[PDB]
């Protein structure tokens, strides 16, 4: 048989298998927002409403 | 001695006695035991 | 709302919370976080479509929200690779409030894809700014931890990975915390603690990702715990196959012999890496290391490029264990001469292992010389075979196989030589040795007048430590069948002998269906029972099983001449004469 090194250690490393993983964001289980109908003391629905171009292109689901 | 365990560990046996007798194909014995019982049906 | 948000705290009554939020829309759908709390429930049920359906209704209205509805927008856009929308959502989150953490860490993970590209902005802008605005955020602590690992800062990773463990309470995050502390102490070789971290990392959240499983499996290489290494690494293949996860199961080869659950997967990994080359060096070694049971030519080819692969990285001579084994391959091939050259250069390379009594090149030379003497026997150079054998026995007399191959050599001369005495002293040095003990009665096969006496000399290692011994019990069947063809069958004596051999053959039948000498025995005894139409069938089976059994050639033609089928029989007789054994075998022409 061949006297193999016991490969108890990583030096390649597994970093190809590591940084390919995109890591979840689960800081707050309701997705990082306090869910409240009382803290909206303000509302943009009054004149005038605000809606940035970035905000319209996020109001679409998939239209590209 | 240390030579004994020293050699018998590092070598390998791929060819023993017993699997010479056993066939490299798959020849089961149900067919064999079926005709074994069939000759007993003549008995 | 109070009872619906009461439900998310405890992880249950979750559809109940969604229903009481939908009770809000049928009583008062007058503001959006009533229905956004539905969408976080939908998100946590992995229904990002049902999340974003209500999430479209957020930004059309946008109630008073410093908490950035766009943050969760981007996190849903993190899901299912809607990244460019995620970037824009986190960007506008930063424009409304740069102080908020979720946008910056979202883009930090978003650019965790490219590390060699845009390293610094990930390290400092995307991470250290999140550390600045919150030094207690276990995300950014975990990510600076794994960066410091890759930046080889192994100190402050253990400063902040503990806090990254304690400050979080969800399993996958503290699984990653334990995993990162485990990879920290693994490269720091504090493997006892890091093993526990790997196990906790697996036990916290398992379905997340498989690096903790890899950590435990390679940790089982420590401390000899490798049984669970295979089991844990199976989920790595259940995760997804890679080049990485071949070599772990290949080197961790519980596949020894006739164990396909580790051996077929070994074949699959070996032809997963053979076409590859992630600096393959030993990949051919553990290729051929299972190929010796299988096709020998595959082992030859593996050794062929394995001989080369030790020369280009450095011009390094091939270790003699390889060269001895390739000569051992050619021994069962026709390449006997270069097998001899392999053994010669093997012994030279072992001599070139001048100082390697750790590896015990001397012992390797001992077994190499054993192989070379066995080769000289194939040359029929029994003189030099004697020389090598007595050289080994004069230096390692504890060895037995050399002690009896010498005996076998004189057995070729005859039985009552020192053949029989080397055989008996092989039992004297090792009475536990079943091979030599079988060979004792094999000598006594010559003396067939010592037929009924062979019960005793084949009972000695019918101790059940040696049992089951198929070879010996078939020898019992054979010495029991040579009793037959006598005029005492009508006296029921050979009928009892036939049924006793039948009982032996049933026993070896049940313990092995795939033995062929057994089935030859059954067919022989029933042919002696006069069932020759019932014999050619059972011999036909072993005939396709292997033609290279000299007995079955005879026994089939006995049936043929029993139908007087001479023109089917004598040809197969001379086919049996096609072996290189004896120019006039007597009983065959009889």
């Amino acid at each position: 048989t061949y006297p193999f090194d016991q490969n108890r250690f990583v030096q390649y490393k597994a970093t190809s298998l590591e940084k390919q993983h995109k890591h979840d964001l689960l800081t707050e289980p309701d997705l990082g927002v306090t869910i409240d109908l009382i803290n909206p003391d303000t509302y943009r629905i009054d004149p005038n409403v605000l809606l940035d171009p970035a905000d319209e292109k996020l109001l679409e689901e998939e239209i590209q | 001695v240390d030579v004994t365990r020293d050699i018998v560990s590092r070598e390998r046996v791929w060819r023993t006695r017993t699997t010479i007798l056993q066939s490299t194909g798959k020849n089961f014995s149900k067919n064999i035991f079926a005709i074994l019982q069939s000759v007993k049906a003549r008995e | 709302l109070g009872r619906a948000c009461f439900c998310l705290l405890e992880g249950d009554k979750m559809d109940q919370a969604d229903a009481q939020f939908h009770f809000v829309l049928n009583q008062s759908p007058n503001n959006i976080p009533a229905l956004l709390g539905k969408a976080c429930i939908s998100f946590n049920k992995k229904d990002y479509r049902g999340a974003l359906a209500y999430y479209k209704k957020a930004l059309r209205t946008n109630p008073g929200c410093p908490a950035e509805v766009r943050l969760g927008m981007g996190h849903c856009f993190v899901k299912l690779n809607k990244l460019e929308k995620a970037r824009l959502a986190f960007s506008r989150a930063l424009e409304l409030n740069s102080k908020c953490v979720g946008a910056l860490v979202g883009l930090a993970v978003l650019e965790l894809n490219n590390k060699e590209a845009d390293s610094i902005k990930n390290g400092v802008q995307l991470l250290s700014r999140a550390y600045t605005i919150d030094p207690s955020n276990p995300m950014v602590l975990n990510h600076l931890a794994n960066h410091f690992f890759f930046k080889k800062d192994y100190s402050k990773v253990q400063h902040l990975a503990l806090h990254a463990f304690h400050n979080t309470e969800v399993e996958a995050m503290q699984a990653e915390s334990c995993y990162q502390l485990a990879r920290s102490f693994h490269v720091q070789e504090d493997y006892d603690q890091a093993f526990q971290y790997y196990y906790q990392a697996t036990q916290f959240a398992s379905s997340s990702f498989v690096l903790p499983f890899f950590g435990l499996g390679q940790m089982y290489i420590y401390r000899g715990d490798k049984e669970n290494a295979s089991q844990c690494f199976e989920k790595v293949l259940k995760a997804y196959p890679n080049n990485y996860e071949t070599m772990k199961i290949l080197g961790s080869l519980y596949a020894a012999s006739e164990d396909q659950e580790k051996r077929d997967i070994a074949k699959g990994h070996l032809k997963k890496v053979t076409e590859q080359y992630p600096d393959d060096v030993e990949a051919w070694i553990e290729l051929a290391q299972i190929l010796e049971q299988t096709d020998i030519q595959g082992a030859l080819s593996a050794y062929g490029t394995a001989t080369r692969i030790l020369q280009e990285k450095v011009q390094a001579d091939v270790p003699p264990e390889i060269l001895n084994n390739v000569g051992a391959l050619h021994f069962r091939l026709g390449n006997l001469g270069e097998a001899k050259k392999y053994f010669l250069a093997s012994l030279d390379r072992a001599k070139a292992e001048a100082e390697h009594d750790e590896h015990y090149y001397n012992a390797i030379s001992v077994t190499t010389s054993y192989n070379l003497a066995r080769l000289y026997e194939a040359m029929c150079e029994f003189h030099e075979a004697e020389k090598l054998y007595k050289n080994i026995l004069r230096e390692h007399p504890n060895y037995v196989d050399c002690y009896l191959r010498l005996g076998a050599m004189a057995r070729d001369k005859g039985n009552f030589y020192e053949a029989s005495d080397w055989f008996k002293e092989a039992l004297q040095i090792n009475q536990d040795h079943p091979d030599a003990w079988s060979l004792i009665g094999n000598l006594h096969l010559a003396k067939q007048e010592w037929g009924p006496g062979q019960k005793k000399f084949e009972r000695i290692l019918k101790q059940p430590s040696t049992q089951s011994d198929t070879y010996s019990m078939l020898a019992l069947g054979n010495v029991w069948l040579q009793t037959l063809h006598q005029p005492t069958r009508d006296r029921e004596k050979e009928k009892r002998h036939q049924d006793r051999a039948l009982a032996i053959y049933k026993q070896v039948l049940r313990n092995d269906a795939k033995n062929l000498y057994a089935a030859n025995g059954i067919g022989a005894v029933l042919a002696h029972k006069g069932y020759f139409r019932e014999a050619r069938d059972v011999f036909a089976q072993v005939r396709e099983a292997t033609a290279d059994i000299s007995d079955v050639w005879l026994n089939l033609a006995h049936i043929y001449v029993e139908q007087k089928q001479y023109i089917s029989a004598v040809q197969m007789y001379e086919n049996c004469l096609r072996k290189f054994y004896k120019h006039q075998n007597t009983e065959v022409v009889l």
